[PDB]
């Protein structure tokens, strides 16, 4: 047995909700534009003091192709995260419709509208133009998948929600103790010929994060 | 809103390196080799540390990720382990290893870099160090 909750993820196509779930899940920050078909799961696992904690991520797709396969993503979900991106109005704009479907079906779910890309300067949606959440009684958070700006705050949110402790803790992972090296040498040919190959590569581009 | 699973109790919170000492803590930048696509992947910033079992004398290298404070690198260092430059930078190195991060035995291609050469080559003194005394 193990803790495990179903979240959806929802909001227009382009809002970051597969590049969020991704940084999550290996750190990578995806740059491209590889729209969602329909849904992917992906698991998230999270350490608090009162043990692990497993976010099964319904990443749905913004496309309105799909529209008519929501509600049965939507089955069985416990909590929601609304996705919307600062630089498109149009995407705030539609908040509303996505928390209309969503409640129809499922009702009284913990639900967190975030406010994603907020590394961009040029932002067109204000905190002050964001009132949906005081109308819905909904948890808001500006988040940045890029910067990680509170890219963990929605998951931490839903699980004092959901667990019932308000003052559950995000702690940090157990470093359990790792495999034992046998230094066999076949298979250390493949590996070499691999690491040529990313020793050739050149690294990305030098930021300002570190 | 009502809790949906039943309270799970409390417990002792360890990270896992309270038997270890560091020989090494630095901020850095780790990276992933993705060989399908060809290119490196962003595997997470934070600490990264050179541990040292008190008893054993097992030595392991150790990072994690800022905010999240998961693991994206947990591996035991070994003589075979050659920090290699990348594209002749005196900040970032490359190697290979057997990572745990995700508690999966995965073999890697991992590269690191720091914001000085300074730091850098602290971390290659220190990793070489280690692949001295191993045990
Ligand atoms: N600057 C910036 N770009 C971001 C951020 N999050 C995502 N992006 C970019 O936005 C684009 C679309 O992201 P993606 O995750 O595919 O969007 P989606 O919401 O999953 N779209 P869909 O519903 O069609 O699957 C990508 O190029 C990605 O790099 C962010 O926080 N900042
Ligand atoms: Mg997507």
């Amino acid at each position: 047995p193990q803790v495990q909750f179903k979240l959806v993820l929802v909001g227009d196509g382009g809002t970051g909700k597969t590049t969020f779930v991704k940084r999550h899940l290996t750190g990578e920050f995806e740059k491209k534009y590889v729209a969602t078909l329909g849904v992917e799961v992906h698991p998230l696992v999270f350490h608090t003091n009162r043990g692990p904690i497993k976010f099964n991520v319904w990443d749905t797709a913004g496309q309105e192709k799909f529209g008519g396969l929501r509600d049965g993503y939507y089955i069985q979900a416990q909590c929601a995260i609304i996705m919307f991106d600062v630089t498109s109005r149009v995407t705030y704009k539609n908040v509303p419709n996505w928390h209309r479907d969503l409640v129809r079906v499922c009702e009284n779910i913990p639900i967190v509208l975030c406010g994603n890309k907020v590394d961009i300067k040029d932002r067109k949606v204000k905190a002050k133009s964001i009132v949906f959440h005081r109308k819905k009684n909904l948890q808001y958070y500006d988040i940045s998948a890029k910067s990680n700006y509170n890219f963990e705050k929605p998951f931490l949110w839903l699980a004092r929600k959901l667990i019932g402790d308000p003052n559950l803790e995000f702690v940090a992972m157990p470093a359990l103790a790792p495999p034992e090296v046998v230094m066999d040498p076949a298979l250390a040919a493949q590996y070499e010929h691999d690491l040529e190959v990313a020793q050739t590569t050149a690294l990305p581009d030098e930021d300002d994060d570190l | 809103f009502e809790p949906v699973v039943p309270l799970p109790d409390k417990i002792e919170v360890k990270t896992g390196e309270e038997d270890e000492e560091e020989f090494f803590c630095n901020r850095a930048k780790l990276f992933r080799f993705d060989v399908e696509s060809k290119e490196w992947k962003e595997r997470g910033i934070g600490n990264v540390k050179i541990l040292r079992h008190k008893t054993s004398g097992k030595i392991r290298l150790l990072m994690r990720r800022e905010q999240v404070l998961k693991i994206c690198a947990n591996h035991y260092i070994s003589p075979d382990m050659k920090l290699t430059p990348n594209a002749g930078s005196d900040r970032s190195f490359v190697w290979h290893a057997l990572d745990y991060a995700d508690e999966l035995p995965k073999p890697e291609q991992l590269a690191i870099r720091f914001k000085t050469p300074e730091e850098a080559a602290l971390f290659k003194c220190k990793f070489e160090e280690a692949q001295s005394i191993l045990k």
